[PDB]
RNA sequence: UAAUUGCGAUAACGAACGAGACCUUAACCUACUAAAUAGUGGUGCUAGCAUUUGCUGGUUAUCCACUUCUUAGAGGGACUAUCGGUUUCAAGCCGAUGGAAGUUUGAGGCAAUAACAGGUCUGUGAUGCCCUUAGACGUUCUGGGCCGCACGCGCGCUACACUGACGGAGCCAGCGAGUCUAACCUUGGCCGAGAGGUCUUGGUAAUCUUGUGAAACUCCGUCGUGCUGGGGAUAGAGCAUUGUAAUUAUUGCUCUUCAACGAGGAAUUCCUAGUAAGCGCAAGUCAUCAGCUUGCGUUGAUUACGUCCCUGCCCUUUGUACACACC
């Protein structure tokens, strides 16, 4: 399984809430966006959020 | 083909074969074309190679083997019974001598005739243990193309095998006699006589 | 000053380093010439970057190499990865990107690992069996 | 090419030393048949006596087969080192021997019927019939025979 | 001050041991330690190691 | 002028790694020569023990590890900065030596 | 042991602490043993932040 | 134009050096040549008893001429390799001393070679000289 | 013999109690009309052909 | 004198061990927490966090 | 049992019936004839001699050869 | 989903442990910082062949430059990224692209609640109780034993040979360890067939042992299918060292003796890729010995990518005269 939990379901959900006017669909300036934005301590979760992020307002995006 | 002479000589007959057509080690595969259906895309032969020798990674994917030269495929299954693992360079020379015999004798493209002793010796339908409360009979099924050409390629050297073993003949004089009893349906193969046993028996569980 | 190249091929612990400068076409590897590299059967491995590209094109460079480690194979694979990096390196930098993607091109089109190193590696022994999967025996009785 | 086809000077299998030896067979190896003697030794032996060992074991003359005999039954005598023969500094004679094919049962028989009569350890295994040098005996050694 | 209880001793199992419990059943003598086991990894970290894998 | 070479060694890399750095920071501060810090192939203490006081139960085993590493680094510099500096730099869990040349 | 483990919880959930937690093992009043256990908040057991943030 | 050793495959120029050798004649072989098994470890004493002893210097003067300096521990270790102990377990073990010794002692007699300082022995100039000369052979007998 | 192609249209799965077993709908490669179910033992995928020595069985779930 | 590195730090550590060991066996009654070791070129220190000095 | 030497009719028999294979090697020897191994190998040397078999190659465990031409 | 992993669904809502996350390790980095304990390249000096300028070498620092290889600090780098197909069109899955890497990237580490009368008083100066304690169960010193041999069982080593034994030569790894108030690793030199001896030397170590020139493996050649030269047991002789020591053979060297075993009945273990298997190396024990173990690396596969049919596990439901829980 390639899933993702709820962890970054979670937080991924929280930063579209909050921040939905940044956070364009490119997981690489998504992810510099966490890293200045979030208190998070690993790389690995970092990009694990990023993308699901990415595919949250991508979706979004269609509607 | 126009030379081109370098500082290491190196000969022209090397450079010849290289830049005139990408053959085998003396042996080309133009005009080699698989002569079964159902028997393309298993077996492979459309890209070329120089010696069969590869590290590549065929058993992570269910069916990148089959994309895998067949000359790989038969000089790994050499190295067993276990005083020979790790020793497919020994079975790329005893391969090597092979296809030499196999010239000398049948002068057409050797390639091709090991396409022809697969390609008759792959049983086309095999049997299989029902569950069959009480005796749990045997039932006639087909068979893949590629686990047939597998267990083809195993009935083929290990019919060699136990040949060469407790006698004087050589791995690749019993791998040449057998690649050509089964390129003919000769019935004297240990391959032929057990696609002939099991597809009878196949004929007797239907 | 002798507008050359440096390169490095690499297998599971072999690793060739190669030096390809502007040169009359030699070619060598431990101060013995890709001709005499006698496990006598791989050397057409090492020609196969020759060949893929062709052979005018090695007349205008002199190539050196040398090895370290790993066995008598994974040594051979380190050179004939080495090598083809060498040259498209050479022409990634001394000539243009229609060339150097050309002969990137011809190897990537049969690629044997060729210039992307096989990234296969050992792995360690877990304890209780003589290897990483394999394990001893059990009686149960 | 070494294609000869002598016909008659061939002799097939033949015997010395009360011991028999098959004449079709590489020479060094031949004598190997013989009792002690190993295919070293043997090989030592003829290379001592000048002889073409390529050929198989009916060649070699009388003339060269005699002198391997002597060159074996007389070993120091042809710059032989004492550190290749079988039994080393005798007993009660002290020297150095390469006893041979029943004299080597003969001496071996000696020497264990000496040690039987002084009631050595050594001896006594012998005696009871068990593994002489000290391995154990619990789990090694059965289907008695 | 008698000679030959030691008669024939100096190598082989007895002159390496434990302090804990004198043990030389498969000591290890790296770093100068020569503890059993069954002492030494209850004194795991006991001698300041750590374990990562 | 002396021409001094030095050395540490710890388990702690980021002490080491630090008090490297203020030691080099220090140094060119008032430059010396310049000699970076060498750093060394680390070394492992490998253990392999059996997770078992006396053997029953299935056969676990164990690696213990120290993980130590080594630098060195060399300078050129007279009297004064010479003790002042291998005494200013100094932290516990971290070992240090100076040689002449 | 009772008032001895929750007063020592107690204490430490005072200073400040995210989680406690105290195991008394053996014959306490009687000859079979038992594992008496006291805890209090919160803890984690498996991660390296284990061997971060606890003192055992 | 210009000539080496390396130039050449190993097993073929050692093996014409062999030779060579031979009819020069001149290389002073022990007595005792004809009888040791060359190693503790091996299960039988040379095949071809006449020139091991040559095949074993020219073989040596080759490696000599690719290192800088050699010594006899690692002429054992080298020559050296598993043995056979029957029902145990094989393992690498070192080739005689002697032999190597003595080779060494008389390839300096003819000064092909010479003692290194930093330890072992080196090839001279004059066997550099005569082993260029040797590749040269070897590459030229393609008629 | 009257031995028969038939080109793979559909994998309909794995039978067998142990799963040696594979199931699949041809067709016959000389009529388009003439799609079959059959059994099969190895791997197998669409696009590929099996060669029949009996046209008319048509077996079914097995164990 | 003379020692390798790797000795030398398997001893500190045995060093720290048996300070360690000792001072909970010692400073019981005094609330003995931990020690620190400080190595300097002459005056090497030893901190000891207890819970009372007037008795420490 | 095979044959270890020759009686000059096998040695007729050879250059009379190798040149009839257009393959040939050891054991195609030791097979169609009964030899002792080892002279098989000195019976190829033979035929490499002179042009009675072509080798298209060789080895040690084992050699290749054809009819004359 | 691999997951109480999520989608969601909902007398439940909101929380926690576990798993995951985490750390380690190995894989990518021409991007940074460095380096006579890592390397290069040129420069000097120098050997050899060719000489046409070149090729192979040597020269600890001749000096210079560089860090790609090497090493190690910080960082980057993968998130299933992009496309396509699937699916309540959600969680997710499939294929392709590219990628050093697309199985949770791999392999590990860590590891919940509850419980076992599991093992351990022979690890402990942890320990209750009992016993003993001076003709002691304490301690020391005399030897022996634990190895004793009709037999049964278990893990394993070596063979049954031509995909092989043997003789030559090629020569290629890596994890590691290593002498102080002492005697490790030992190079190198000499002697010895060898084992070994002997005189020195480097090293408390990326410096020397050591490129640990390991193994198999490779090429040539002797062998000729004959329990054969495969096999090397058993047994004998003598030499070495090891060692206040060798008999109950320590181990090794030399020579001789050449057992059984022709693929192994019923029964049965292990394993899906650098994996199995083979291969040998180090460390562990080591003042000697590994056929043992932990790790290492070298060569390097067939077959499946599924099923619950056996053996059991997980969840639900159901039935029950069981709760010492179908023994
Ligand atoms: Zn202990």
């Amino acid at each position: 399984g390639r899933v993702r939990t709820k962890t970054v379901k979670r937080a991924s959900k929280a930063l579209i809430e909050r921040y939905y006017p940044k956070l364009t669909l490119d997981f690489q300036t998504n992810k510099r966006l966490c890293d200045e934005i979030a208190t998070i301590q690993s790389k690995r979760l970092r990009n694990k959020i990023a993308g699901y992020t990415t595919h949250l307002m991508k979706r979004i995006q269609k509607g | 083909f126009t030379p081109v002479v370098l500082a290491t000589p190196i000969p022209e007959e090397v450079q010849q074969a290289q830049t005139e057509i990408k053959l085998f080690n003396k042996w080309s595969f133009e005009e080699v074309e698989v002569k079964d259906a159902s028997l393309v895309d298993y077996v492979q032969v459309r890209q070329p190679i120089f010696v069969a020798h590869t590290a590549g990674r065929y058993a992570n994917k269910r069916f990148r083997k089959a994309q895998c030269p067949i000359i790989e495929r038969l000089t790994n299954s050499l190295m067993m019974n276990g005083r020979n693992n790790g020793k497919k360079l020994k079975a790329v020379r005893i391969i090597k001598h092979t296809l030499d015999i196999i010239n000398v004798l049948t002068d057409q493209n050797p390639i091709q005739v090991v396409v022809d002793a697969i390609t008759n010796t792959g049983p086309r339908e095999d049997t299989t243990r029902v569950g069959g409360g009480g005796a749990a009979r045997r039932q006639a099924v087909d068979v893949s193309p590629l686990r047939r050409v597998n267990q083809a390629i195993a009935l083929l050297t290990i019919g060699a095998r136990e040949a060469a073993f407790r006698n004087i003949k050589t791995i690749a004089e019993t791998l040449a006699e057998e690649l050509i009893n089964a390129a003919k349906g000769s019935s004297t193969s240990y391959a032929i006589k057990k696609k002939d046993e099991l597809e009878r028996v196949a004929k007797s569980n239907r | 000053a002798v507008p050359s190249v440096q390169t490095f091929g690499k297998k599971k612990s072999a690793t060739a380093v190669a030096h390809v400068k502007a040169g009359k076409g030699l070619i060598k590897v431990n101060g013995s010439p890709i001709t005499l590299v006698e496990p006598e059967i791989l050397r057409f491995k090492v020609y196969e970057p020759l060949l893929l590209v062709g052979l005018d094109k090695f007349s205008n460079i002199d190539i050196r190499v040398r090895v370290t480690g790993g066995g008598h194979v994974s040594q051979v694979y380190a050179i004939r990865q080495a090598i083809a990096k060498g040259l498209v390196a050479y022409h990634q930098k001394y000539v243009d990107e229609q060339s150097k993607n050309e002969l990137k091109k011809a190897f990537t089109s049969y690629d044997r690992t060729l210039l992307i190193a096989d990234s296969r590696r050992p792995e360690p022994k877990k304890f209780g069996g003589k290897g990483a999967r394999s394990r001893f025996q059990k009686s149960y009785r | 090419s070494l294609v000869v086809q002598e016909q008659g000077s061939f002799q097939h299998i033949l015997r010395l030393l009360n011991t028999n030896v098959d004449g079709n067979i590489k020479i060094v190896y031949a004598l190997t048949t013989i009792k002690g003697v190993g295919r070293r030794y043997s090989n030592l032996v003829c290379k001592k006596a000048d002889v073409d060992l390529h050929k198989r074991a009916g060649e070699l003359t009388q003339e060269e087969l005699e002198r391997i005999v002597q060159i074996m039954q007389n070993p120091t005598h042809y710059k032989i080192p004492a550190w290749f023969l079988n039994r080393q500094n005798d007993i009660t004679d002290g020297k150095d021997y390469h006893t041979l094919a029943n004299n080597v049962e003969s001496k071996l028989r000696d020497d264990l019927e000496r040690l039987k009569k002084i009631r050595a350890h050594r001896g006594i295994r012998h005696f009871w019939g068990l593994r002489v040098r000290g391995q154990h005996t619990k789990t090694t050694g059965r289907r008695r025979a | 001050e008698n000679v030959w209880f030691s008669h024939p001793r100096r190598y082989g199992k007895g002159s390496r041991q434990c302090r804990v419990c004198s043990s030389h059943t498969g000591l290890i003598r790296k770093y100068g330690l020569n503890i059993c086991r069954q002492c030494f990894r209850e004194k795991a970290n006991d001698i300041g190691f750590n374990k990562f894998r | 002028i002396i021409k001094i070479r030095i050395t540490l060694t710890s388990t702690k890399v980021k002490q080491l790694e630090n008090v490297s750095s203020n030691i080099v920071k220090n140094a060119e501060q008032h430059n010396l020569v310049k000699k970076g810090p060498v750093r060394l192939p680390t070394k492992v203490l490998k253990i392999s023990t059996r997770k078992t006081p006396n053997g029953e139960g299935s056969k676990t085993w164990e690696t213990y590890e120290m993980r130590i590493h080594k630098r060195y680094i060399d300078l050129e510099a007279p009297v004064q900065i010479v003790k002042r500096i291998t005494q200013i730099t100094i932290e516990p869990g971290v070992d240090v030596e100076v040689v002449v040349a | 042991i009772r008032r001895a483990a929750y007063g020592v919880v107690r204490y430490v959930m005072e200073s400040g602490a995210k989680g406690c937690e105290v195991v008394v093992s053996g014959k306490l009043r009687a000859a079979r043993a038992k594992a008496m256990k006291f805890a209090d908040g919160f803890l984690i057991h498996s991660g390296q932040p284990v061997n971060d943030f606890i003192d055992t | 134009p210009g000539v080496s050793v390396r130039d050449v495959a190993a097993q073929d120029f050692i093996n014409a050096y062999a030779s060579f050798l031979q009819r020069q004649g001149k290389l002073e072989v022990p007595g005792y040549v004809d009888i040791v098994k060359t190693s503790s470890g091996n299960e039988m004493p040379p095949q071809d008893a006449e020139g091991w002893f040559y095949k074993r210097a020219a073989s040596v003067a080759r490696h000599i001429y690719m290192r800088k300096q050699v010594g006899v521990g690692k002429l054992n270790k080298l020559y050296g390799g598993a043995k056979s102990r029957g029902v145990r377990p094989y393992k690498h073990i070192d080739a005689s001393g002697s032999i190597n010794r003595k080779v060494l002692q008389a390839l300096e007699k003819i000064g092909i070679v010479e003692i290194s300082p930093k330890g072992g022995r080196r090839i001279s100039e004059n066997g550099q000289r005569d082993l260029d000369r040797i590749a040269a052979q070897t590459l030229e007998e393609d008629e | 013999t009257p031995v028969t192609l038939a080109k793979v249209i559909k994998v309909l799965g794995r039978t067998g109690s142990r799963g040696g077993v594979t199931q699949v709908r041809v067709e016959f490669l000389e009529d388009t009309s003439r799609t079959i179910v059959r059994n099969v033992k190895g791997p197998v995928r669409e696009n590929d052909i099996l060669v029949l020595m009996e046209s008319e069985r048509e077996a079914r779930r097995l164990r | 004198a003379l020692i390798s590195k790797k000795r030398k730090l398997v001893a500190d550590g045995v060093f720290y061990a048996e300070l360690n060991e000792f001072f909970t066996r010692e400073l019981a009654e005094e609330g003995y927490s931990g020690v620190e070791v400080r190595v300097t070129p002459t005056k090497t220190e030893v901190i000891i966090r207890a819970t009372r000095t007037q008795d420490v | 049992q095979h044959a270890v030497i020759l009686d000059q009719e096998k040695y007729d028999r050879i250059l009379k019936e190798v040149p009839t294979y257009r393959y040939v090697s050891v054991s195609v020897l030791v097979d169609r004839l009964k030899i002792g191994g080892s002279l098989a190998r000195i019976a190829l040397r033979h035929l490499e001699k002179e042009g009675i078999i072509k080798p298209i190659s060789k080895h040690s465990k084992q050699a290749i050869y054809t009819r004359a031409t």
